[PDB]
């Protein structure tokens, strides 16, 4: 049950916060966990040849990492044409742990930092670049509203 | 017909919560005071036995009953109580209140970011996962060992 | 009942305890209610018990109204007797139920002697209303035991009456 | 059997020793041998030298006793040894096993939380991971 | 894929000690910070290990042992091996091959006074302070100080007992 | 006719009770005769002692005769001296007539407020020996 | 079966009788060594262990008898005090008694003077309605079943842990106390009841449970 | 079994109050003395007609009433019959044909402001009180005074044993 460890340690970063910055998360946490499951993705679903240049969607690699992470699927997926877009979600895992009445609302950016700091990809929707903010507003359902660092 | 009434108590002897089905007996005293007498009561009962034990008491007291209703008590080395109300006679229920430390308290309590350590829980999932894992048996009665 | 009698008796022990201040004469009012008791029962069980027909010989009447009142007091008769040749006067009547013991008996730091005394006190009367003066006394030996000292008068007399 | 080793990162180069199995890497060509990989993303990139996939690059460039092997991850970083033998009975296999151990010992040293991704590595543990890389296999 | 599923934790923890070492200059600040958060940690921790491992309580060092080694062999999937008992069984000894918590967080960062098992130290103390058991942990042995195992040491100071009724 | 006494005597020789029946006329000479038989029955009693030492028998009927007063023994278990004196003899209306003397005085021996040896004063135990002399002596 | 005591209290709830049946405190000795894992601790007359309750010797175990040597509260027979005693090195490697502390006549006393209120105050404010208070109350190494009178008297027992069958035992002592109370009335709850004879009647009635039957009501 | 005879009883009953009427010279002082020691039986026959059956407490008055006369009917082994209730129920009259201790013996006319009996009356109070339980009880007839067969009124006046055996105490 080795999920205990990180629940309680996330849980009192969100218990201190001093007043210097808001989040003083840096996103190494975010980088070198990436290039960790990474490590365990020795293969992803791009061809042998290297010029014909297929892009994966991040919001796949979102849920694969979920997978390796969260354990627990991204279930509503809507997208504008351009790296813009944004991830709905019904359960999130350090809100499930939170009574569901929408009363408990500040403690997302620790949570969608997590998701940002990833390093990108040349070919654009490749599957790794990460900037976002989150909206949730039922507890649960953390809704993170992403930005690609490009446009 | 389920259970009355069912307690918690600190390492510290503090009320942690108390939720309520089916106790009758309107309470001349406010709750508050009532949980501060029991655990009272319950830490006499435990040097009680500590010194009139014939030998080693190694989980030392489990329960008391009347011929009208009963009781049954658990102990977390932790030093966290667990106390509730039941019927005379039916099936044990000191493995139910483990299970329910095991499962319910461990994982809608601690594992609550926002319950600080030592205070009252007020989480409305606790609260009605408390109510559905007690809606699991709503049995009453108890003929513990 | 039993235990009804036991507990008057106790009564009976207890309002001696209140009006009386020592213990010998404690036992000397439960000798009084003895005297009391015998003095009308040897005169009931004359006809209805005793074979309607008088008894005077001493032995014979000591065993029979031994056995009569224990029949119609308790309905068991005394276990032994014993008749002491040492001292002629000395005779034993031995019985291993106590009387006191419906209720089981009083502290045994205070009083030496118990109901074993009323009950002598009983014997008393019967004995000395058929025609035998006597004094009694109560032994916390081989059980509940008694000791008779008959009448000089009558020792004398029985002792000419051996013979016919 | 000399692997000039080159970890490459968005563009420029964090870490590229010059070792080998028996002992450093004489050759002058070190700076123009990031030329090598510079010409490599000026003509041989392509549209291909970036790709999503663990990047087999069974010689993408090739010259005189020196025979380049290329890899590349999601994240753009470039891993490439170079075959500097014009020809050893070593065959692609275990060069595949070699950047598979070279991907594991790189994001071993990115396991660090004090060294910031992007920077000469300065993880002498790195190295002599990279060492014991070289010593072996070439 | 998943050999370990939590090795995200480390790199966590990696963040925190790069985050405070940026923030409070001296080892000795983020000491406490760590001595301290372990032992919240150690306090959510504790209650779990007794609702699994369902413990009596520890009225003995050899237990106690026993029962954080076992909490090492189910939260961390370490095997510390107990050693170097006290004569009178106070002390004794963690034995970490690999601290499971750092996969190479740095072995020279240029800092010495920086502690990294600071976080167990807290823990052990804060889960032992919730069983009764008021016991000082402090480290004899740590191998990114420069040693080749990582030893923690532990005492027995004092046993607490629950009073006022 | 036949005379009527019948006299009651304690343990310890106290003359408890004595009843008459007789035609009333010379009250004078009727305490003479009470007194007379009282005395008689001291004299008795030296006698019917050793007589009730001789035989326990159900009674002694009769213990003098002195020629003109009859004296008729009936002794208890207590003891108690019990004697009818009459100058003409009717044994079969004394022999029960001194049971049922013993019979009523059961009766009214067991009330806890008598004492050995009292005069007994119950004028219900007076009609009982009246009724009892109208049975057995008188006509 | 076998009980380790009987008592009753009064309305006043003061202990009126407690019979003991004989039921002995573990005890042990072991060769001590240089300082002990035992970790003693001084607490107010008793001079106990706190921790390390090995070999059987629980940490209650108050010391008992140093090196065959009595020891009272917290020194010795001979005047030696145990700390003096212990932390002196050279005298190990020595034989150390311990054993529980067979709570004095009064100490028991004090015990079931605290318990009354547990009995009289069993959540009186309860769940149920118009309730009724303790009656059995089960522990790690015995059980208590009490009867009350009823009205007045409380009958309390200590027996063995896992049995039943013991309320209609209860019934008898009740019996035993009718008996009693024949003897004098005036003999009341005020002074508690001493008396050899019905006291040697319970350990009759003791004697008859020691053996099998406790169905056969006999007593 | 009771193992006795009756008149042992009468004998024991007759000692007392014979023995009373020496001691003291007044009625009312014997009477209220046995009325006292009868009292003090019924502490003790009450917890035994107790530990014969655990009887019910109390749910009304002739629950009592008929507990009582089961007592009476158990150690006096004469069968009472309750009667003459209150309007309210709360108070009864009890019936002995002829009590062992009341029979075989009649009074001397100077004791007519003598209660003989009143043992019994003391017996039920003392015997209630213990039980933690508040009447009134006097022979209203009495087989020595002329009437008939005893006759005793029971007034319940109030309560001090609850529902829940904690009581007040």
């Amino acid at each position: 049950s080795e999920e205990i460890l990180f629940d309680c340690l996330h849980a009192e970063i969100v218990n201190y916060c001093l007043d210097s910055n808001k989040e003083h998360d840096l996103a190494t946490l975010e980088y070198i966990g990436f290039t960790t499951g990474y490590r365990l993705i020795e293969r992803l679903t791009r061809e042998v040849s290297r010029f014909k240049d297929e892009l994966e969607t991040m919001k796949f690699i979102c849920t694969d990492f979920w997978m390796l992470i969260y354990k627990k699927q991204v279930d509503n997926l809507r997208t504008n044409n351009h790296g813009m877009y944004v991830v709905q979600d019904k359960a999130f895992r350090f809100l499930t742990r939170i009574s569901p009445g929408t009363k408990q609302l500040e403690h997302a950016p620790k949570f969608v930092a997590f998701t940002c700091g990833l390093v990108r990809g040349a070919l654009s929707n490749l599957g790794i670049n990460s900037t976002v903010t989150a909206e949730v507003q039922s507890i649960p359902a953390c809704k993170f509203h992403i930005e690609v660092n490009r446009n | 017909m389920t259970i009355f009434n069912l307690y918690i108590f600190d390492k510290f002897g503090t009320l942690l919560h108390y939720a309520e089905w089916n106790r009758t007996k309107k309470s001349g005293i406010t709750r508050e005071e009532e949980a501060k007498l029991t655990y009272g009561m319950l830490f006499s009962i435990k040097s009680f036995v500590s010194k009139i034990s014939p030998h080693d008491p190694k989980e030392g007291f489990l329960y008391y009953k009347t011929n009208r209703y009963a009781l049954h008590y658990l102990e977390t080395p932790s030093g966290l109580k667990f106390v509730l109300n039941t019927d005379t006679t039916a099936i044990n229920v000191k493995e139910l209140l483990q299970q329910l430390y095991a499962k319910v308290w461990v994982e809608f309590v601690v594992r609550d970011p926002l319950w600080t350590p030592g205070t009252v829980v007020t989480s409305e999932l606790f609260q009605s996962k408390l109510d559905e894992f007690v809606r699991q048996s709503p049995i009453f009665g108890i003929r513990n060992i | 009942s039993q235990s009804i009698v036991a507990l008057l008796f106790s009564e009976i022990v207890q309002y001696s305890q209140s009006r009386v201040f020592t213990v010998p004469e404690l036992q000397t009012r439960l000798h009084d209610l003895g005297q009391d008791v015998g003095t009308r029962i040897i005169d009931l069980y004359f006809v209805r018990e005793r074979s309607s027909k008088r008894e005077t010989k001493l032995t014979q009447m000591l065993l029979f109204v031994k056995t009569t009142v224990w029949k119609n007091l308790f309905g068991k008769e005394a276990e032994k007797l014993e008749h002491a040749n040492d001292d002629e006067r000395t005779y034993y009547i031995i019985e291993k139920e106590p009387l006191v013991n419906t209720f089981i008996s009083v502290p045994k730091d205070k009083g030496s002697l118990n109901c074993a005394n009323f009950t002598a006190g009983i014997v008393e009367a019967v004995l000395t209303n058929c025609g035998f003066p006597c004094k009694v006394t109560a032994h916390w030996h081989k059980g509940t035991t008694y000791m008779v000292k008959f009448e000089d008068f009558v020792i004398a007399r029985d002792k000419q009456m051996e013979e016919k | 059997m000399a692997f000039c080793i080159a970890v490459i990162g968005k563009d420029n180069a964090p870490l590229y020793l010059t070792t080998s199995d028996m002992e450093q890497e004489l050759e002058l060509q070190y700076h123009v041998n990031a030329a090598l990989d510079v010409v490599e993303e000026k003509c041989l990139i392509g549209k291909g030298a970036p790709e999503s996939k663990e990047l087999y690059l069974g010689l993408l460039y090739s010259t005189e006793n020196h025979k380049i092997y290329g890899f590349v991850t999601n994240t753009r970083v470039k891993f490439i040894v170079v075959i500097d033998s014009s020809n050893v009975a070593l065959r692609e296999n275990e060069v595949r096993a070699i950047f598979r151990n070279l991907h594991l010992l790189y994001t071993d040293a990115i396991c660090n939380p004090f060294y910031i991704p992007g920077e000469s590595l300065t993880s002498k543990k790195f190295d002599r991971a990279v060492q014991k890389l070289m010593s072996g296999t070439a | 894929a998943k050999k370990v599923n939590s090795e995200f934790l480390t790199l966590t923890y990696g963040a925190l000690v790069t985050q405070m070492l940026r923030d409070f200059e001296n080892a000795e600040d983020v000491n406490k910070q760590l001595e301290r958060i372990g032992y919240n940690m150690g306090m959510r921790l504790i209650e779990d290990f007794l609702a699994r491992t369902s413990a009596p309580r520890c009225l003995e060092m050899r237990e106690t042992a026993d029962r954080i080694q076992q909490a090492f062999r189910i939260y961390l999937n370490i095997q510390p091996t107990i050693s170097n008992w006290s004569p009178a069984s106070d002390e004794f000894s963690l034995v970490f091959d690999s601290n499971p918590l750092t996969e190479f967080v740095e072995l020279p960062p240029d800092l010495t006074n920086l502690r990294y098992s600071a976080i167990l130290s807290g823990c052990i103390r804060g889960a032992l302070e919730m069983v009764q058991l008021e016991v000082q942990c402090w480290f004899v042995q740590d191998q990114l100080k420069g040693d080749n195992v990582t030893e923690l040491r532990v005492k027995f100071v004092r046993r607490l007992e629950e009073v006022i009724p | 006719m036949s005379t009527y006494y019948f006299v009651i005597v304690g343990q310890n020789d106290n003359p408890i009770y004595e009843k008459e029946f007789s035609t009333v006329n010379k009250e004078l000479r009727k305490e003479d005769h009470r007194h007379l038989t009282q005395f008689i029955a001291h004299a008795a009693l030296d006698l019917v002692d050793e007589h009730k030492w001789k035989t326990a028998n159900m009674q002694l009927k009769s213990i003098d005769r002195f020629n003109q007063w009859f004296v008729s023994a009936f002794i208890t278990a207590s003891q108690i001296r019990f004697i009818i004196v009459h100058d003409n003899k009717n044994d079969e209306g004394i022999k029960n007539f001194f049971n049922e003397m013993y019979d009523t005085y059961i009766k009214n021996s067991m009330n806890a407020f008598y004492r050995i040896n009292t005069p007994i004063k119950s004028p219900m135990f007076e009609k009982k020996s009246e009724i009892f002399g109208r049975k057995y002596l008188l006509s | 079966m076998i009980i380790y005591g009987v008592y009753i209290v009064s309305k006043s709830g003061g202990l009126i009788f407690n019979l003991d049946n004989n039921v002995p405190r573990i005890e042990h000795e072991k060769t001590f060594t240089y300082p002990l894992d035992l970790v003693l601790d001084y607490d107010s007359k008793k001079v106990s262990v706190s921790f390390n309750r090995k070999d059987g010797i629980n940490v209650g175990h108050v010391l008992v008898a140093v090196n065959g040597m009595p020891v009272n509260g917290v020194t010795l027979d001979d005047g030696r005090d145990v700390r003096t005693t212990l932390d002196a090195p050279e005298n190990y490697p020595i034989n150390l008694k311990f054993s529980r502390p067979k709570m004095t006549t009064n100490e028991k006393i004090f015990l079931a003077s605290m318990f009354y209120p547990l009995f009289a105050i069993a959540s009186q404010l309860s769940p149920e309605p118009k309730s009724s208070g303790i009656e059995i109350l089960e522990a790690d190494t015995f059980t208590l079943h009490c009867f009350q009178t009823l009205t007045g008297i409380k009958f309390i027992i200590i027996s063995e842990t896992g049995l039943n069958g013991i309320d209609l035992l209860l019934r008898k002592v009740y019996e035993l106390y009718s008996d009693y109370v024949l003897k004098n009335p005036f003999y009341s709850l005020e002074m508690p009841i001493r008396c050899e004879l019905f006291d040697n009647k319970l350990q009759e009635l003791l004697a008859q449970v020691e053996k099998t039957g406790i169905s056969n009501i006999d007593k």
